RNA sequence: AGGACCGAACCGACUAAUGUUGAAAAAUUAGCGGAUGACUUGUGGCUGGGGGUGAAAGGCCAAUCAAACCGGGAGAUAGCU
RNA sequence: GCUCGCCGGAAGACCAAGGGUUCCUGUCCAACGUUAAUCGGGGCAGGGUGAGUCGACCCCUAAGGCGAGGCCGAAAGGCGUAGUCGAUGGGAAACAGGUUAAUAUUCCUGUACUUGGUGUUACUGCGAAGGGGGGACGGAGAAGGCUAUGUUGGCCGGGCGACGGUUGUCCCGGUUUAAGCGUGUAGGCUGGUUUUCCAGGCAAAUCCGGAAAAUCAAGGCUGAGGCGUGAUGACGAGGCACUACGGUGCUGAAGCAACAAAUGCCCUGCUUCCAGGAAAAGCCUCUAAGCAUCAGGUAACAUCAAAUCGUACCCCAAACCGACACAGGUGGUCAGGUAGAGAAUACCAAGGCGCUUGAGAGAACUCGGGUGAAGGAACUAGGCAAAAUGGUGCCGUAACUUCGGGAGAAGGCACGCUGAUAUGUAGGUGAGGUCCCUCGCGGAUGGAGCUGAAAUCAGUCGAAGAUACCAGCUGGCUGCAACUGUUUAUUAAAAACACAGCACUGUGCAAACACGAAAGUGGACGUAUACGGUGUGACGCCUGCCCGGUGCCGGAAGGUUAAUU
């Protein structure tokens, strides 16, 4: 049967990407929050 | 021209057409065509404002000149077109320069009829003029509102508006709605009625005609929950309540009119 | 022109294999290491100036590194450029 | 001509059996409905939680819905076990 | 290796997405593989992806995103102009053969094509952020002309048969060739040309649009296919010689015709219908400031450049989405033979597989099937399930009806093979030759050859001729919903929702209404024959009484009454 996650490398890009986080202040805080615990990957992007 | 189809299918049996042969069967005139894409109902928000607005078949927006201000130059028709954009047709008109115009077409308007605009021009039917220079009693369409703004009253298919008095700077009028309504005197108006009275004549005759049409399926109040409209709930069915709108308004004689600005122009309401 | 640093530092090592050397044989095509960023016209203008050489055609990719495990842990090698120049049969390089 | 007829692809899901620590957290087999249309499908886009969307079942909104998920107030309060 | 079995509109082949080395070679069998394992998509090491023409990148825009100033908002921010991004769409160019263990339209061989910088020379009004043309567009349907492709014959090479016959009206195999270039055909559309004038194209225009005279009457654009060349080349059955047993080198015959024929092409065509069917750029053309023997444009020739990134492998799956080497899901293209209406179905071709536990036995019972005496719904909540009907042609077919239907109503007859009509018919296609011409892919003739239904009569075998697979059970009464549709993803598909139609009611446009602290936006580039809300639900016959209560609407005499003062 279809299943929920059906990848697409530029819908990921768009919804999750570094440019897509970095666009508002609240995504920003995202990475700001993914820094400060130390994630050695803070998006999708790499 | 009223043509019922024939049973041959429940779909079809109920279907009453309206067609007009004088109408033009090729392409439009192209330059004076403009995309014209759907909405959906949904406002720049992307929220549906207006309900039951969906789908149907691709249309071209057609540029119509409801100003007619090119005044003292004589125009001919050139042909009848069917516009998709709305109820009436329209006519494809070509001036004595050369310049090429779509117009509302009016009732008896054919192919080679000669048109103009001014304060000279004649009381002939798709004659433009100032309702200052056009005789109490008479029935015009394309009605302006403010002078020099285009035509906004009397528009759709079949309508006109009858100069019934004229008092010093404005013209009084009665709407198709009954209403009598005072406007400048300078404002322009169309001789002769809207063409294609027989459109409200036609019967779409099943559910997909509606469709093709952009128009999505309306549901009762009643037939949902109380979470969702005040018509909602009951076990079997069940009203007892008023009458309302899904935001809670009466729905059933409650006047929603209020613009004080206005107020002044307006002699006498429609009843 | 491309100056004299560049072209020193374009060209790292040749490729050996049997489709370098059957290339060489058949065809006079040497295979080489480039830099990763060295274009076609700078490695054409290397193997003409350092190896004294005629070029009249230069074929370019990217090996992709693999990944592989040292110690239970991931790696992956570097990529690199590889060259396909040919000679115009005449320099025997 | 047709929201026309029979019938594959394709979309669906009326019956029965099997399966029910399954081959499968909704399927298989034999039958079944639509199949030029209010059809079906690919790619991309928009609508965000008392909000969306709903040919309306309180349906659906990432196996979660009479108020999603994640984190915080937070060691809520618990005359109860 | 030889047999056997399975798929073959797929269980074969190829793209896109997604994955990322799973690809090839050597080596190992601890763990992983539902068993063993010498094997593997497992471990380890090495190798492998070659582009001016493929794609991305690039130019252009859609929905939509962002948005200098700007408008708005306690802040954070919202919206939006000029702009700038954004394909799932528009825009230049390459084909055939050979080659690797693994790449190829990328490498090699042969033959082409496109754009751009230049330079020389010949002639010359060039030039945009502007005008114009073009790009540029729906559904359905029908015919003709073709091709891919198939079949048969001819030709060429081979064969003369394990058991009766097989030198023939016999068996097997092959009979292939692209882009480009020349020809401009079946067919589609459009009258051509030159002068005179102009309230139009925000200014100009020699361009587009309009008006008028003159004259010629065939000009222009489009266009599958074929023919010729490309090709005295390549490839090619088979033999010749090696063989490390994988395969390698040389050589290589014939390489034609007729018929049949697509859902593909001509065709973005034609016909018709209403629900009336993107944008912008590339391209062509016109002028403006400006430059004006310079620059720039058109042409011929020569040289130079075409960068960068991707290219391995799986790709309807053991490599993607499902925790699995999981009976699930996953867009597009290719599409042979016999029978068949068919992409159904059966058996096969090319090609790919036998599904990663086996060996015995032949109890109950469970699962999936086959047959069944006599009876035939007596079963059961219920004919659940099963059994049965099933094709083509012809005959024939009731109540009722909205005159379309009901209807495939019901029911019945024929069906194989052989011969003859007719050494192969009705037809389809069509060479030779003959005549003509505004001569070529031409008009008339003409019929060789090929292909070829259906019918009738006669005979004949079987229990049975739509013999397998495939493929309606039928009729009578009645409730509900008019109907096609929609719905509780995962116990409810219905009488529920929707519906066309009807009615009430609001709404005069800066519309009512809705999303919004607002700016704005939808409604709508619509204007009362329109738009919103509510209820009812095709059609036919109709829709009676009550305004006391609640609500709504209208009114303003009188009482009561806020802030204020
Ligand atoms: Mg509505
Ligand atoms: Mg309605
Ligand atoms: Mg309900
Ligand atoms: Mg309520
Ligand atoms: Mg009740
Ligand atoms: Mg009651
Ligand atoms: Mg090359
Ligand atoms: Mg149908
Ligand atoms: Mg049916
Ligand atoms: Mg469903
Ligand atoms: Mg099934
Ligand atoms: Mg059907
Ligand atoms: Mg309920
Ligand atoms: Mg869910
Ligand atoms: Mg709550
Ligand atoms: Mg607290
Ligand atoms: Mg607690
Ligand atoms: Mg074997
Ligand atoms: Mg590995
Ligand atoms: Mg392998
Ligand atoms: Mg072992
Ligand atoms: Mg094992
Ligand atoms: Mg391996
Ligand atoms: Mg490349
Ligand atoms: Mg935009
Ligand atoms: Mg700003
Ligand atoms: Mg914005
Ligand atoms: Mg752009
Ligand atoms: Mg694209
Ligand atoms: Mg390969
Ligand atoms: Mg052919
Ligand atoms: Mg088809
Ligand atoms: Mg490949
Ligand atoms: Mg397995
Ligand atoms: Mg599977
Ligand atoms: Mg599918
Ligand atoms: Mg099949
Ligand atoms: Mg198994
Ligand atoms: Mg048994
Ligand atoms: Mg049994
Ligand atoms: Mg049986
Ligand atoms: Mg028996
Ligand atoms: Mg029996
Ligand atoms: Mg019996
Ligand atoms: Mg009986
Ligand atoms: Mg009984
Ligand atoms: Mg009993
Ligand atoms: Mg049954
Ligand atoms: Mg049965
Ligand atoms: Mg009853
Ligand atoms: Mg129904
Ligand atoms: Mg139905
Ligand atoms: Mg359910
Ligand atoms: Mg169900
Ligand atoms: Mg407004
Ligand atoms: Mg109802
Ligand atoms: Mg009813």
């Amino acid at each position: 049967m279809k299943r929920t996650f059906q990848p697409s490398v530029l819908k990921r890009n768009r919804s999750h990407g570094f440019r897509a986080r970095m666009a508002t202040k609240n995504g920003r805080q995202v990475l700001a929050r993914r820094r400060a615990k130390g994630r050695a990957r803070l998006t999708v992007s790499k | 021209a009223v043509v019922k189809c024939k049973p041959t299918s429940p779909g079809r049996r109920h279907v009453v057409k309206v067609v007009n042969p004088e109408l033009h069967k090729g392409k439009p005139f192209a330059p004076l065509l403009e995309k014209n894409s759907k909405s959906g109902g949904r406002n720049n928000n992307g929220r549906i404002t207006t309900r039951h607005i969906g789908g149907g078949h691709k249309q071209a927006y057609r540029i119509v000149d409801f100003k007619r201000n090119k005044d003292g130059i004589p125009a001919v028709v050139e042909r009848l077109e069917y516009d998709p954009n709305r109820s009436a047709n329209i006519a494809l008109v070509l001036y004595k320069d050369g310049e090429r115009r779509y117009i509302l077409a009016p009732k008896g308007l054919k192919a080679g009829d000669q048109i103009q605009s001014g304060v000279d021009a004649a009381i002939k039917p798709g004659n433009t003029l100032p309702m200052r220079n056009i005789p109490v009693g008479s029935t015009v369409h394309n009605v302006e509102m403010k002078p020099g703004k285009g035509g906004q009253l009397a528009r759709s298919a079949g309508t006109y508006v009858q100069i019934v008095a004229r008092d010093g700077a404005y013209v009084t009028l009665r709407l198709r709605s009954g209403e009598m309504r005072k406007v400048e005197a300078d404002c322009r108006a169309t001789l002769g009625e809207v063409g294609n009275a027989e459109h409200m004549l036609r019967v779409l005759g099943k559910a997909g005609a509606a469709r093709w049409r952009g128009v999505r399926p309306t549901v009762r109040g009643t037939a949902m929950n109380p979470v969702d409209h005040p018509h909602g709930g009951g076990e079997g069915r069940n009203f007892g309540k008023h009458p309302v709108t899904p935001w809670g308004v009466q729905t059933k004689g409650k006047k929603t009119r209020s613009n004080k600005r206005t107020d002044k122009f307006i002699v006498r309401r429609r009843s | 022109m491309i100056r004299e640093e560049r072209l020193l530092k374009v060209l790292r090592a040749p490729h050996v294999s049997e489709k370098a050397s059957t290339a060489m044989e058949k065809s006079n095509t040497i295979v080489l290491k480039v830099a990763k960023d060295a274009t076609k016209a700078e490695i054409k203008a290397a193997v003409q100036k350092l190896f004294e050489v005629e070029v009249e055609v230069v074929n370019t990719l990217v090996v992709k590194g693999k990944v592989k495990r040292h110690g239970q842990r991931i790696g992956r090698r570097s990529d690199w450029k590889k060259a396909y120049v040919t000679l115009k049969e005449g320099q025997n390089l």
